[PDB]
């Protein structure tokens, strides 16, 4: 789903040349690790065992790490046109 | 009666309708593509192989609307109120005259349909040469005609108007170029 | 309970019709008891069976078995096109037209027709008489003009009614094929014989409490 | 008549007429529609002949909002016509019309949109546009066969 | 069906006046003769097996979920058969894989 389907392609308008610029971006990383939780809140952030969530009130919840390409084209008037590219390290 | 494709009439088309030959032998194959590429004839896809194939219906579509257009400009006497195209062209001719232009404007579908499914049927890629050819036959014959004098000017300009229509709503489904996002009325603009 | 159509029960729906008054048409188990008059002649089983045979409403598609439209014409009897199909009914539109000299095509015919064929086993299975058919069809819509073949010789024959419009119906919009779809629903929902409203009829045995001549009260059954 | 009302991220509650839907893909020409629905024009028998009754019915039945389109045998401007309708950021559909390139980027991505989003089980490119509508016919074939008891 | 044959696009009747003639939207006009005279019909005979059945009755001596009977084809002496009831008048079909239809269908 993440990296196939949810691809954004948009354009916004709003250097008196520029009109619009479009963004494209697409993921291609994701990965779901086991739940974790952070003991000392400067902890490297610990294992969450299911009784732990359940007497805490906190929820089996894995976090989900991201990465994503981004291109970022602003097309001026009379057809001049530039494109900016950044390869996003993967974060959560 | 045996049929064989003819480059001949798409040349003679092309040098009448003074745009290069690729862009007519391509209709159909105009998705996707920048119109450079279409008059240059790069990346020209190959001729179909399934009757599946969507550009033998697009040219179907081309010839269906060019032959409903002609016979439109036949039957003006029969119209209420005729297109636009047909009353622009004949708004200077008398009723009699319209249907004079019924009684002498020869047929040009001849037996197009039957050809071009038996063909389909048969070979995709000679049914859409088949279509091209027939598109450019009609043309040719309608810029070819010679008596009587008055209709001829009238018939001229209809053909040109009308595979210039043809062509003109291919490239408008060809790829956009640089253009101006901002034209539709809203600040978003999504592919 | 029952939960068939024509005598819906099933639930609630009885119940709401009473207290909600629903009128006579969104009444869906609308029964009516009727008693034959002359108790003598109501004893018997099958006097009370062909009287409910005959209080039946009989609608005419009933006794439908093939319905056409046709944008034919039977102003006298020139030539005319008709469907090639039914062609051959000229032979028995000119039998027609020497067996019943009283009435002709009139002047107003229109270039519309309905050729129906009747369902011979229906009508000998409810006694229907071609005569009951077509007269009460003439005296239901003298604006439509109908012509019927001879029909009592046998099987094979198909009886043909072929049923003709004039220009009074379609004076009303509305095209001239709705008008003539319009008449073929309206003959086609006549009716021939019985009583409007009724589905069907049945004989039924009630106990019923009479005085002898003594002064005795005793319940009679075979009524 | 006979609507397809198409509904997905894209579209939303709009109601089509079926031959409309046919002819924006190609095959303008009805008789090839009608031939798509009952596979067999020149066939015998009663469902073949209740089938082109209420499918030339559903053809020639006026619709409250298609009707600039109704009779039109180009399926470029079918395709534009819808774009206008249908996609959102177009408020003013006249300023865009002069532009040619304009008119290109609203039909292209119409028939993108279309591709991905009519039928895509059969396909979500361009080369599987008349097995759609193939598809698309059986499926009309199957309803109108209900109908029949 | 009348399709137009210069555009193959549905004509529509227009009952007018003595005779019938087919006008497309171009304009085109092809007359009627004798077998186009005919505007609707509705047969009343309550029987589609015919055609509704006749797929389902041609595959029924294979479909194994069929009820079968002890009796003996005519035409191939196999001696089961299987049933098929059809309808409201509950017509009883039988058929055989070898084609044998008993007298129905
Ligand atoms: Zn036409
Ligand atoms: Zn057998």
């Amino acid at each position: 789903i993440v990296k196939q389907m949810f691809n954004v392609d948009i354009t916004y308008k709003d250097d008196k040349l520029r009109e619009s610029v479009q963004i494209q971006f697409n993921f291609t990383d994701v990965n779901i690790e086991r739940p974790q939780h952070r003991n000392y809140s400067q902890g490297n952030k610990i294992n969450l065992l299911p009784n732990k969530a359940r007497l805490c009130g906190l929820s089996y919840s894995g976090p989900v790490n991201l990465a994503a390409e981004v291109i970022l084209t602003a097309h001026y008037s009379n057809g001049r046109q530039e494109v900016k590219r950044a390869s996003i390290p993967p974060f959560q | 009666e045996p049929w064989t494709f003819d480059y001949g009439k798409i040349i003679k088309t092309a040098k009448i309708l003074d745009i290069s030959p690729a862009v007519i032998e391509a209709i159909g194959a105009m998705e996707g593509r920048s119109y450079a590429d279409i008059r240059e004839g790069q990346g020209a896809p190959p001729p179909p192989t399934s009757m599946d194939d969507p550009r033998l219906m697009a040219v179907d579509s081309a010839v269906r609307i060019f032959l409903y257009n002609y016979n439109c400009l036949r039957h003006v006497s029969t119209f209420n109120k005729p297109p636009i195209h047909v009353e622009r062209l004949v708004k200077h001719l008398s009723y009699e005259e319209k249907e004079d232009l019924e009684k002498v404007l020869p047929n040009v579908v001849n037996e197009y349909h039957t050809t071009f499914k038996h063909l389909r049927v048969t070979d995709p890629a000679s049914a859409l040469l088949y279509s091209i050819e027939f598109l450019c036959i009609s043309f040719l014959t309608l810029y070819e005609i010679k008596e009587p004098s008055w209709v001829v000017n009238i018939v001229r300009e209809f053909a040109l108007t009308e595979l210039n229509t043809i062509i003109q709503s291919e490239k408008l489904l060809s790829k956009p170029g640089a253009f101006n996002f901002m034209i539709f009325g809203e600040d978003f603009v999504c592919s | 309970r029952s939960v068939a159509g024509g005598t819906n029960k099933s639930g609630i729906v009885r119940p709401q019709e009473i207290f909600s008054a629903k009128p006579v048409e969104a009444e869906q188990s609308s029964e009516m008891l009727l008693r034959l008059k002359n108790p003598e002649v109501e004893t018997n089983k099958t006097y009370a069976q062909e009287i409910a045979n005959s209080i039946e409403l009989i609608t005419f598609e009933r006794l439908i078995l093939q319905w056409h439209l046709l944008y034919e014409t039977y102003s006298s009897t020139k030539k005319n096109v008709m469907y090639p199909d039914f062609a051959s009914d000229v032979e028995w539109m000119t039998d027609f037209l020497e067996n019943h000299p009283l009435l002709q095509p009139p002047e107003d015919i229109a270039n519309w027709c309905i050729r129906l064929e009747l369902n011979k086993t229906t009508m000998i299975l409810k006694s229907i008489s071609l005569e009951s058919i077509i007269n009460s069809l003439r005296a239901k819509h003298p604006n439509t003009y109908i012509m019927h073949s001879v029909e009592n010789t046998a099987s094979g024959i198909p009886i043909i009614i072929r049923i003709y419009l004039r220009e009074s119906a379609f004076r009303r919009m509305a095209t001239d094929e709705k008008i003539a779809v319009n008449v073929v629903d309206k003959l086609l929902n006549s009716t021939i014989r019985g009583i409007p409203g009724i589905k069907n009829a049945n004989v039924v045995k009630l106990m019923r409490h009479r005085v002898d001549a003594q002064g005795k009260l005793v319940r009679l059954d075979n009524i | 008549a006979i609507t397809i009302e198409i509904n997905s991220t894209k579209f939303s509650k709009l109601r089509i007429p079926w031959y409309l839907i046919f002819r924006m893909f190609g095959m303008t020409g009805d008789d090839s529609i009608i031939e798509q629905v009952v596979f067999d024009l020149e066939s015998n028998s009663l469902v073949n002949t209740f089938m082109i009754e209420i499918l030339e019915k559903s053809i020639h039945v006026l619709d409250p909002i298609f009707q600039p389109v109704q009779h039109e045998l180009n399926r470029e401007k079918i395709i534009q016509f819808l774009s206008e309708k249908v996609s959102k950021f177009v408020s003013n559909p006249s300023a865009y019309k002069s532009d040619e390139n304009a008119v290109q980027y609203l039909n292209e991505r119409q028939l993108t949109i279309l591709d991905k989003i009519l039928l895509p089980h059969m396909g979500q490119t361009a080369d599987t546009r008349v097995r759609k509508l193939r598809f698309l016919g059986l499926l009309i074939h199957k309803i109108l066969l209900v109908i029949m008891n | 069906m009348k399709i137009c044959k210069a555009c193959s696009s549905c004509m529509v009747r227009t009952y007018v006046d003595g005779n019938i003639i087919f006008r497309c939207s171009c304009g085109e006009s092809v007359q009627g003769d004798s077998q186009n005279l005919l505007v609707s019909s509705k047969v009343y005979h309550t029987g589609e097996m015919e055609d509704k059945y006749k797929i389902f009755i041609k595959n029924a001596p294979f479909d194994p979920t069929n009820c079968q009977i002890k009796k003996d084809c005519p035409n191939c002496h196999l001696d089961y058969l299987t049933q098929i009831c059809i309808g409201s008048q509950k017509i009883i079909i039988l058929v055989c894989r070898c084609g044998y239809m008993s007298n129905r269908g």
